[PDB]
């Protein structure tokens, strides 16, 4: 006569139930992406209406009478998350005017086009008309036209989800059942609970000045090293010491900043290496690189792949009418089913890709033995976070050392090393600035009570104090570009600073300590390496059990979030960069047209 | 002098729920994973066997560790539990490209909900709606109220861990029946 075994089994026997629909889904899903067919064209609103079904009813189910007298946290928390649903309850007349601004935004992407000025019918899609100037060739006015041609017939179309959403939509989300849904837009960390520790989220953004004074004054010294060393890039139009351009920025959405630095070259030849022409040359062989990467992870105590996984990933591109995205994704069809898709193409891209792929679908093993409510490693950041790093580890010569005819004191020679492989500081950290007020955005506008003097003002001011981007043609708070991006109807995250961003600050606090070197990563030891097992691989699963707060702590000691893996590893060019430059003149100096 | 070996190369197991039990008579025979704890299966013919219970079913690929007395699990608490007397052992192997069918095979069940403690080799065939609510159930799903049994969806795409296996289990009882060993004078 207790309420916990009553609605146990309600629980139970659908996460029994679940199984054969994700793995239904799941085989949809990969026969549309490698067999595009107009059977196939529409997959997800079939195969997963049952799902959707079975969520709805077990949601109504659950939702309409609570779970008050309970004792397990844990259990509480699993059960809230499938417990609590909705956006089908309003009225359909009002409610078509929110769901058309979520998601008409797509239709009209789909149906986009972006062209050459004198190109009236005849031409092609936005993508390959402008994104291989800078890497191939010198031409201006292609370039200038884009952001005219962007407001004129590309960025016009944008307007009518537009005109309603900044005027009305900030106040008529009153009847969502919650406090709001900015908080789960980029705010769904906000937890509090209970077992030892109340946890909170605030402290990993309020902290931009304590952990960044190392790296504030990175600009105002950039704005006299472009003209140290930088010169070769573009003259005869860009100001030599004036101020930073922003008619020439560089991309169209502002999303990275690694297509201004590789233009400092002070030498031409060299006896380089590179994947297409020196790989089988120095004792090398391409078809075994796969079982001699698996051997540097699996003879530390691991054994190796049956010949199902061989059969399974198949070598060959497609090339033919048949078209899959050779861009190889980790396919978690579930049920001790793993499997990866390539094309046959050596490149350092595919190398770091592949080792990323393997090290996936060898820790996926780890939490293999919990049932569905907890198929995930603690974090998803992570899992697709850590490409970067393992191709950062592969990318050194250990494999020349450990195959053993190159000697490791081999190590590259002065005047190597000035030319072309030592500018990896910044190219992180380039986009983080501009995304603050457009996190907040929502955080306070949310009241209501906000006067019209100020909507998104502050990027003005906020370039003067940083950056110094002096505005050509305004793209003005009047034409809201943070509620016209071009992510919005696919709902991929944007809850911390971009994707998988805060969450890699504080863990690295001890990585390369525990892998035993006093300082960076380099010469820090992780082939051959018998401590290197017993700290990953029996660790990396977690599982809905504990909180998350534990499996980050037993790696780093603390609670709280530092930034002390922000060391003197990146010291060989601070102290380069960052001694003499405290006196000259950065950004804005009077002597230029502001408007324009 | 005597066929023996008909289960070994079976046609099709049966449901996880029925049984199947032979008694059969002086035979004897001798040797992907084969463990037993009375004698060696090479060897074995230094000792009398006297009776035959024999049995198969069907169990998922990495749950072979639950079959053994003194266990704990809800498939052995469901179907088959041994007792403090061991004398036996459990043979099985892998057989998913024999067992499974590309469009799936559905036709399994198992339990998951009791009232009491089981003796072992017991049975329950009704199938009655469960009710645990102070109101008696007349027949409505849901509500705590529901159907026990439930697929298992098998197919030849199915990971190795997850892939079907063949059971086999013999269980010999130290009775005073006859042997199956004998020769001249
Ligand atoms: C995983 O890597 C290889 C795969 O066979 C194993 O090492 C080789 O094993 C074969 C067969 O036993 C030997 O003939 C080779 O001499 C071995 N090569 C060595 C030891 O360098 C290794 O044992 C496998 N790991 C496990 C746990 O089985
Ligand atoms: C979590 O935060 C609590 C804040 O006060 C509590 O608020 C609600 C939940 C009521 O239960 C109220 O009586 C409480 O005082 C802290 O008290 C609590 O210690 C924090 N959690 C932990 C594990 O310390
Ligand atoms: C795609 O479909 C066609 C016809 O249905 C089939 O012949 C082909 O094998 C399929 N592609 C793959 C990769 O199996
Ligand atoms: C039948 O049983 C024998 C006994 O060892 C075995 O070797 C064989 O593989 C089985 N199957 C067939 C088709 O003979």
């Amino acid at each position: 006569s207790t309420t916990e075994d009553l609605a146990k089994t309600f629980l139970e026997k659908f996460n029994y139930e679940a199984e054969e629909l994700s793995y239904q889904n799941s085989l949809a899903s990969w026969n549309y992406n490698t067999n595009i067919t107009d059977e196939n064209i529409q997959k997800m609103n079939i195969a997963g209406a049952k799902w959707s079904a079975f969520y709805e009813e077990e949601s109504q189910h659950a939702k309409t009478y609570p779970l008050e007298e309970i004792q397990d946290p844990i259990i509480k928390r699993q059960l809230r998350a499938l417990q609590q649903s909705g956006s089908s309850v309003l009225s359909a007349d009002k409610r078509e005017r929110l769901n058309t601004i979520l998601n008409a935004m797509s239709t009209i992407y789909s149906t986009g086009k972006a062209c050459n000025p004198n190109n009236p019918q005849e031409c092609l899609l936005l993508e390959p008309g402008l994104d291989d100037i800078m890497e191939n060739s010198k031409d201006y006015n292609e370039r200038l036209w884009a952001w005219e041609g962007w407001r004129s017939e590309v960025g016009k179309q944008l307007r009518p989800l537009y005109e309603e959403y900044v005027a009305l939509k900030n106040e008529m989300a009153r009847a969502n059942n919650y406090e709001d849904y900015g908080d789960y837009w980029r705010g769904d960390y906000e937890e509090e609970w209970a077992d030892g520790y109340n946890y909170s989220r605030n402290q990993l953004i309020e902290d931009v000045e304590h952990t960044f004074t190392q790296i504030k004054p990175l600009y105002e010294h950039l704005h006299a090293y472009v003209r140290a060393k930088l010169m070769d890039a573009y003259p005869s139009r860009i100001s030599p010491t004036g101020c930073l351009p922003a008619h020439l920025l560089g991309d169209m959405w502002g999303r990275f900043w690694t297509n201004l630095y590789p233009l400092m070259v002070p030498f031409g030849q060299k006896p380089n290496i590179d994947v297409t022409d020196a790989m089988v040359n120095q004792s090398w062989d391409a078809r075994r690189i796969f079982k001699e990467a698996e051997k540097f992870f699996v003879s530390v105590g691991l054994p190796n792949m049956t010949e199902g996984f061989w059969q399974n990933s198949m070598l060959t591109e497609p090339g033919d009418n048949r078209k899959v995205v050779c861009h190889p994704t980790a396919w978690d069809l579930g049920k001790h089913d793993f499997r990866i898709k390539m094309c046959t193409k050596v490149t350092m891209d595919d190398f770091l890709t592949a080792h990323h792929e393997m090290g996936h679908i060898q820790y996926d093993m780890a939490y293999a033995a919990q049932p569905f409510l907890l198929r995930n490693g603690a974090n998803e950041g992570f899992h697709e976070a850590v490409g970067e790093i393992m191709s950062l580890s592969a990318a050194t010569p250990n494999h020349l050392k450990n195959i053993g005819l190159l000697p490791p004191d081999f190590s590259e020679d002065s005047e190597t090393d000035i030319n072309f492989l030592l500018k990896q500081a910044l190219t992180i950290v380039g986009t983080l600035p501009f995304t603050y007020m457009l996190e907040k955005w929502r955080w306070m506008v949310f009241k209501g009570e906000i006067p019209k003097e100020q909507w998104m003002q502050k990027w003005w001011e906020m370039k003067r104090d940083i950056v110094g981007v002096v505005e050509p043609l305004p793209h003005d708070e009047t034409y809201c570009d943070p509620a016209a991006l071009f992510h919005v109807a696919n709902d991929y995250s944007f809850i911390r600073y971009y994707t998988r961003t805060i969450y890699q600050f504080q863990f690295q606090e001890a990585l390369c300590q525990i892998a035993k070197h006093e300082g960076p990563l380099y010469k820090c030891d992780i082939s051959n390496s018998r401590e290197a097992g017993q700290k990953l691989h029996e660790m990396l699963s977690l599982g809905r059990s504990k909180p998350w707060t534990f499996a980050l702590e037993r790696v780093v000691g603390a609670k709280t979030m530092d930034v002390r893996p922000l060391l003197n590893y990146f010291e060989p060019l601070f102290t380069w960069l960052k001694e003499q430059n405290r006196n000259s003149f950065v950004g804005w100096n009077t002597d230029w047209s502001p408007y324009a | 002098l005597c066929p023996f070996g008909e289960v070994f190369n079976a046609t099709r197991f049966a449901s996880v729920y029925a049984w199947n039990r032979k008694r059969i008579s002086n035979c004897v025979a001798d040797y992907s994973t084969f463990k037993c704890y009375g004698v060696s299966p090479t060897k074995l013919n230094d000792l009398c066997f006297t009776n035959v219970y024999a049995d198969s079913f069907v169990i998922r690929g990495d749950e072979v560790r639950q079959i053994a007395p003194g266990q704990t699990g809800k498939i052995a608490d469901y179907n088959y539990k041994l007792p403090d007397d061991f004398t036996g052992c459990v043979i099985a192997w892998n057989s998913n490209n024999l067992d499974s069918k590309v469009g799936g095979n559905y036709n399994y069940l198992f339990r998951l909900f009791r009232k009491s403690n089981l003796k072992p080799f017991e049975r329950d065939i009704s199938t009655e709606i469960y009710q645990a609510g102070s109101t008696p159930c007349n027949g409505v799903e849901g509500f705590n109220c529901y159907f026990p049994l439930q697929s298992y969806g098998f197919q030849p795409t199915n990971g190795v861990g997850y892939q079907p296996y063949r059971v086999v289990v013999l269980s010999f009882e130290l009775l005073h029946a006859p042997a199956t060993v004998c020769g001249p004078k």
